[PDB]
């Protein structure tokens, strides 16, 4: 089992070069092969092209080869086995079907095959400007002061485009966390929210400070739970 | 294909050529002619303790072989059962994907307790069996 | 019916036999002391595992005294002793005229205040030089005391190894491939027979060099009586070997403070001498238990009654020799020690810290060792303390000349013999070469 | 079994272990790691020549059985009949009586006619028949 | 001189050559000496191109 880096959260508007890149590292980067896949919005994932790291042979599809051309470096090798490489792709003359998730995989050996992939990719071919996320605290829960478990978070109003990173005391609350699932409005614009469930008999002497991260937009934005109760459930 | 020239390549383009691993082994290009009157010097002396030392890593594997009843060829199986403990991957898988090179890292532990497997089912149970079996 | 031959290899058959063997030893002081005379630098390492394979049903005849192991440990050591020395400074020149007189006060030592011509750092350049050295290394030939040394006539000498320990560790002997040593754990022997429980090993016992006449310092201790190893017996001329059940430590010490004198031989070599006696006048001081050594003769005596005839009279003292002969010449933290023999055969019984008791002791530089005509060595004084941390693993017995019958039969230690010393070291060991190969008919054939 | 560990047991519990006899033959417990800055003292002369009666003794009955078709294992019969006049005992007799110990004794004085007879009957005979039979 | 001081000297060789020429090491069978022909080297590591 190997960890495959996928360098994330890069798009632009139709027509302009996309590049993608991928960092390769505890494993035999030179005989392992690398293959390149995407997937659209109508559930269709389309194959895009197969590369050799150690050898100059590639396999492309014909809808991908005028606008996409791939490369590879040398391996930087650590022990007698282990090895670090990186693969980049770029793509020329960008449509909105060309919408969707970019994943990176790592080779088998019937081995041209994959075998392991990376985190994910959500490149957005849109000509429309770059929103940035309207950060705000929530109120405490409707739920109860029993043992003092009770939800307490923070909202996300407006911001474009996906992916979107939120951490709870930059990568120090991680579990009894819950990520809501980001959708688009009416106007076109994505939306998210952020659960807590901790112990809180009485607000004070705890953290409720969190972490906002993007790519086009680059936020800073962090605001902290509300002290000043607009609900029942902390209460009673 | 070259002494060593299959260690790079996968286990099964190993075992394609491993003759020549065997052949420039003992005899190739380390033999040579091996020609004040006197061989008492310092490259006489070298030569000979490292005459003994080359043999020593020979005779160790032959004599397993001819206890094995693989002494005739350079591949050659046995009737011993493999014990899914020791490892756990699939025939093909290794011998296209982990080489030879990472293989022995991974039986060199057991491997005095294969060899003490392999004396038994091969040869101290197989050819014992012999003794009544030949004449029937 | 119907019987074809039938081809074994790896059949368990041995055949008496003698071949080379070689050293297996464990790392001792590894930082401090490196190489020490018997192991040097490069020794044969030892295997914490060795084989401890006892064979049942197998009563295999020991040869005690005809074991051809002891002749292999006897030529070993004496070339491994020319060798050692060897790089070493060469006393050729050293031996010249010598004119002396005795010490500062009359007698109240064994020392002597002498002069002498020696070849400094310079060829040409001569300076006159006084050193000390210990009782009998200088010989008499003529108002002043005018004598030579004793090593002109007899060998060159040479200056001994510096920093090198002479004391022994255990030197265990591995037999090669294809061969054996047969081991004896048996509790009894009676001086070479037919064993009980035959045992098959390919590294020995923990065998220490011993370096000793009279008394036996290391080793096999075979328990509950004292074996009485015979390489002969009814005939008193032969040398008898005593293994002990029980061991009886000795302590020697030497209250002699030396310091460090050195003396350029022409370019480069260095000789270094006995430099100064800080303190009184005494003697080397052995020691040893009065009780202890009793109770160990008590058996000795009871066995040799059963051996020879009666309660027959049985008692004497180390007859004629030269000192290395007739005393227990031993090697203890450097120098040589020549302890007397006179008050163990001083008990005349028939029927069957601790306590003072020491004996003669006088110390020598000069020795050639085994009689050494060729290379002579000279022992280097040791700077300080002098401590023992020994044993007595056995003893060393002669005869009672060529009397017929009688009733005196008086018995002393007269044993002049190294290979003997070893002989109760390797009583239990004889080498056998394997024979893997074995035809043996039965009911079975090849076809095409 | 152990080094020689069969050899009090008799003939049939003998040839039932005589692998381990061989194993550790060679390099078992004697040949060890093999380890003033020289090699050239008294240890190290007698190693050498030691090592060289080490394979003489291998050797000598490994080059029989190479020349008699047993090279390939430990136990192989042979198209050798037994001459009576020989040895007179039952084969199963000496198998649980009289122990491959006493049995060497017997046949060492006729052992280089019955190595003299071995090589013809089953290769100068056998394996110079095939020459003609090995194409038809 | 010098010399007593330190150590015993000897005269050196006549009509021997002080003078290097190219002396290749050559390892027992069984062994094999790893050839490294790589361009660059930190201070020892992994190599590219081993021989
Ligand atoms: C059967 O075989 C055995 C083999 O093991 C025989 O053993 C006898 O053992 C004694 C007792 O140890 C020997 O005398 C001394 O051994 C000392 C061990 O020293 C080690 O540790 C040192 C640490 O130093 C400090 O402590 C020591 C304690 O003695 C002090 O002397 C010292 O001043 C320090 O305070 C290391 O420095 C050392 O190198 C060892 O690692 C030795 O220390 C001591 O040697 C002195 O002289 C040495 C000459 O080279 C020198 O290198 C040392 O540094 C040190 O100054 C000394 O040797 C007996 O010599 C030894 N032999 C015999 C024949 O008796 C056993 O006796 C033998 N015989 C039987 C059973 O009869
Ligand atoms: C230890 O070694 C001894 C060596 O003496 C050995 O035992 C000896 O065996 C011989 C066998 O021939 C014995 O010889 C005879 O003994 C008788 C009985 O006493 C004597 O009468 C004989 O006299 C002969 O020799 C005389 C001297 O030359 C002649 O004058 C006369 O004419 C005869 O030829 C003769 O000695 C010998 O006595 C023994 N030794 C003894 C009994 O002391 C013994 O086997 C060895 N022991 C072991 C295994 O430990
Ligand atoms: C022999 O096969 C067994 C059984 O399949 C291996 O033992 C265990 O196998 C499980 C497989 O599910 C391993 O779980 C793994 O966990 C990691 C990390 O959470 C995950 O990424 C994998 O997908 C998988 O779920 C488990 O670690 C493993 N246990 C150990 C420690 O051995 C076994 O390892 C195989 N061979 C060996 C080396 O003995
Ligand atoms: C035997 O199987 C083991 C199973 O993994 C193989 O590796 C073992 O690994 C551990 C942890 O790496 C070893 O511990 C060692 O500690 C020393 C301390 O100095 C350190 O220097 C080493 O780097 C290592 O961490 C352990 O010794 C090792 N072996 C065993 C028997 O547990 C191992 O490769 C297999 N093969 C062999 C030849 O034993
Ligand atoms: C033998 O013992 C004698 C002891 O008498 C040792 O030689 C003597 O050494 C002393 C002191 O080391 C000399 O005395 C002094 O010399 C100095 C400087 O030269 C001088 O200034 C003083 O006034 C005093 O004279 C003494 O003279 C000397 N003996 C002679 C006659 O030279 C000798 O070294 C010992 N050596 C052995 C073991 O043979
Ligand atoms: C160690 O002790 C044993 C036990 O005493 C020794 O065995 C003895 O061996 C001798 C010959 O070496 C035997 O002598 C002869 O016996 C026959 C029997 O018929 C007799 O006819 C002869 O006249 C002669 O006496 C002796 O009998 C035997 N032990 C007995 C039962 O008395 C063994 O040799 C000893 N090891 C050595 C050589 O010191
Ligand atoms: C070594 O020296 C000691 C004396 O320092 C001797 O020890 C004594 O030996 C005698 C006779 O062998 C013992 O005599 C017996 O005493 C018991 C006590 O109940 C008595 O019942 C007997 O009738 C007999 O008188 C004595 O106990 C023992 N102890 C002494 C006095 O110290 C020893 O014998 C000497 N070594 C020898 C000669 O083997
Ligand atoms: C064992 O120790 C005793 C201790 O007294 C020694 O005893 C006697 O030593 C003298 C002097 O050497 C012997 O004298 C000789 O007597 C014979 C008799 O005919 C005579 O012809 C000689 O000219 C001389 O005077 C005496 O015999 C001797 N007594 C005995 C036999 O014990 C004894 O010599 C020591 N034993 C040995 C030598 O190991
Ligand atoms: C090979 O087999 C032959 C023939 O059976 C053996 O030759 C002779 O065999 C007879 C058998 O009746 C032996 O006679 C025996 O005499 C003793 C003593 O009187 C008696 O106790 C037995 O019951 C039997 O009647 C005869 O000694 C034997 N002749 C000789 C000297 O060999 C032949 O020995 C066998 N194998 C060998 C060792 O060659
Ligand atoms: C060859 O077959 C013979 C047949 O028995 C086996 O033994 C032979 O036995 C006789 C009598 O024991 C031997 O005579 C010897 O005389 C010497 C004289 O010094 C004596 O030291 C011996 O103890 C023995 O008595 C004879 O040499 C011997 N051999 C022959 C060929 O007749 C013999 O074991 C068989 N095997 C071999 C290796 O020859
Ligand atoms: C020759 O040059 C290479 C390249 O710089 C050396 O590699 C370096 O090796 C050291 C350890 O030997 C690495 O240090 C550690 O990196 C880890 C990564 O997580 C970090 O957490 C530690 O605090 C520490 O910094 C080092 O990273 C690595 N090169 C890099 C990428 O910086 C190689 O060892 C050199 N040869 C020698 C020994 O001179
Ligand atoms: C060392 O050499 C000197 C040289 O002077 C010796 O001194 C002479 O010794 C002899 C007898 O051995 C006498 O006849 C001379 O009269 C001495 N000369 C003096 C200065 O009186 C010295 O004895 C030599 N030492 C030894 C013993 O070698
Ligand atoms: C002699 O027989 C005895 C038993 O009668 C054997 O003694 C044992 O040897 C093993 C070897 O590993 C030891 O572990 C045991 O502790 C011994 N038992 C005791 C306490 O006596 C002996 O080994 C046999 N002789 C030989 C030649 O080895
Ligand atoms: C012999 O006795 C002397 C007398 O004490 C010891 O001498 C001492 O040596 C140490 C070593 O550095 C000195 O620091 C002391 O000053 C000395 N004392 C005196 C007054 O001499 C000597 O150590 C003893 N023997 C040996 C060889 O160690
Ligand atoms: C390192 O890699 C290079 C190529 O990248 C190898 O270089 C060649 O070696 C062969 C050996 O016969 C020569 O004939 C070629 O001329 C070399 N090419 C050139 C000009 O670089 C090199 O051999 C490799 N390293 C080792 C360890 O040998
Ligand atoms: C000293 O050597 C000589 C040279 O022959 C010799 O005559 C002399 O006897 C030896 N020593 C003795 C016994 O005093
Ligand atoms: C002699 O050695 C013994 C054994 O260690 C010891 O008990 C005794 O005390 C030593 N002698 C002295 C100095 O008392
Ligand atoms: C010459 O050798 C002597 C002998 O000890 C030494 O004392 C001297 O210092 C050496 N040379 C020097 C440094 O002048």
């Amino acid at each position: 089992e190997g960890q495959l880096v996928q360098s994330g959260a890069e798009l632009k508007k139709p027509g302009a070069s996309v590049k993608i890149s991928c960092k390769t590292s505890g494993y035999r980067f030179n005989f392992y092969h690398i293959n390149w896949i995407r997937q659209t919005a109508g559930r269709g994932p389309e194959w895009m092209g197969w590369i050799s790291p150690y050898s100059g042979d590639k396999n492309l599809a014909p809808a991908f080869q005028d606008r996409v051309i791939m490369t590879t470096d040398t391996e930087v090798p650590v022990t007698s086995f282990t090895s670090t490489g990186a693969a980049y792709m770029e793509i020329r003359n960008l449509k909105f079907d060309d919408t969707g998730t970019y994943f990176c995989a790592k080779g088998l050996l019937s081995t041209w095959l994959p075998y392991l992939w990376g985190q994910g990719t959500l490149l957005t071919v849109s000509s429309a400007s770059t929103k940035g996320p309207s950060v705000f605290p929530l109120a405490p829960s409707s739920k109860s002061t029993s043992g003092g478990t009770a939800a307490l978070g923070c909202l996300v109003k407006d911001y474009f485009p996906e992916p979107v990173t939120v951490s709870w005391n930059s990568g120090a609350l991680t579990s009894g966390v819950h990520t809501f699932p980001a959708v688009l409005q009416s106007s076109g614009l994505y939306s998210l929210s952020s659960v807590v469930t901790v112990p809180s008999s009485s607000l004070g002497t705890q953290t409720y400070i969190c972490n906002v991260n993007h790519k086009p937009s680059n936020t800073k934005v962090d605001k902290r739970v509300e002290p000043k109760s607009c609900d029942k459930g902390l209460e009673v | 294909l070259g002494f060593l020239g299959a260690a790079g390549s996968t286990m099964g383009a190993a075992s394609m050529a491993l003759t020549v691993q065997a052949r420039l082994l003992l005899s190739g290009i380390v033999q040579q002619q091996n020609n004040h009157m006197l061989q008492l010097t310092v490259w006489g002396i070298k030569q000979l303790q490292a005459r003994v030392l080359a043999v020593e890593r020979y005779l160790r594997d032959q004599q397993l072989l001819g206890i094995w009843g693989c002494s005739g060829k350079i591949i050659c199986c046995t009737n011993v059962p493999w014990n899914d403990s020791w490892s756990n991957k699939t025939i093909n898988e290794i011998w296209d994907n982990m080489t030879w090179m990472q293989w022995e890292k991974e039986i060199d532990n057991y491997t005095q307790h294969i060899y003490t497997l392999l004396e038994v089912s091969q040869i101290q149970q197989e050819k014992n069996e012999q003794e009544l079996l030949e004449l029937d | 019916a119907k019987k074809w031959v039938t081809v074994y290899y790896g059949v368990p058959v041995w055949k008496e036999a003698t071949t080379t063997l070689f050293c297996a030893s464990d790392a001792k002081a590894y930082d401090t002391e490196v190489h020490n005379v018997w192991a040097t630098h490069a020794c044969v390492p030892t295997d914490p595992n060795p084989q401890e394979i006892v064979l049942g049903n197998v009563t295999e005849n020991f040869n005690m005294w005809k074991n051809n192991m002891v002749e292999q440990m006897h030529e070993d050591i004496i070339s491994l002793w020319d060798q050692s020395l060897k790089p070493c400074v060469k006393l050729t020149p050293l031996c010249v005229t010598l004119n002396c007189n005795n010490v500062n006060t009359n007698n109240t030592g064994e020392m002597k205040n002498c002069s002498f011509n020696v070849t400094t750092s310079i060829r040409d350049k001569i300076k006159k030089e006084y050193a000390l050295f210990y009782k009998l290394d200088v010989v008499p030939l003529e108002n002043i005391t005018n004598y030579r040394l004793i090593n002109c006539n007899t060998s060159v000498i040479t200056q001994a190894c510096p920093k090198v320990s002479f004391e022994p560790i255990p030197i265990h002997y591995c037999a090669p491939a294809g061969f054996a040593i047969l081991k004896c754990n048996s509790k009894t022997f009676n001086g070479s027979g037919p064993c009980t429980n035959v045992s098959t090993v390919q590294c020995t016992h923990g065998i220490r060099p011993v370096v000793s006449t009279q008394l036996l310092l290391n080793g096999s201790l075979a328990e509950e009586e004292i074996v009485i190893r015979s390489e002969n017996i009814t005939d008193n001329a032969k040398t008898i070997i005593v293994q002990l059940n029980e061991a009886v430590e000795i302590n020697c010490t030497r209250p002699n403070n030396n310091t460090r004198k050195s003396i350029h031989i022409g370019p480069g070599r260095a000789f270094y001498a006995t430099g100064d006696i800080i303190g009184n006048i005494r003697q080397a001081h052995c020691n040893i238990s009065k009780a202890r050594w009793n109770e160990t003769l008590g058996q000795i005596v009871a066995k040799l009654e059963e051996q020879f005839p009666n309660k027959t009279i049985i008692f004497n003292h180390s007859s004629g020799g030269d000192p290395e002969i007739v005393t227990h010449s031993f090697n203890c933290g450097g120098e040589f020690f020549y302890c007397n023999t006179t008050p163990l055969f001083n008990s005349t019984w028939n029927n069957t810290g601790e306590q003072n008791i020491t004996l003669q002791c006088r110390i020598k530089q000069i020795i050639n060792m085994w009689q050494g005509v060729g290379k002579a060595m000279y022992a280097p004084p040791i700077r300080g303390q002098i401590r023992c941390s020994s044993n007595i693993t056995g003893l060393l017995l002669t005869r009672d000349g060529g009397r017929d019958q009688n009733g005196t039969e008086t018995f002393r230690p007269g044993g002049g013999n190294m290979r003997d010393n070893w002989r109760s070291e390797l009583y239990k060991y004889k080498v056998v070469k394997i024979e893997p190969l074995g035809i043996a008919p039965t009911a079975c054939k090849r076809r095409v």
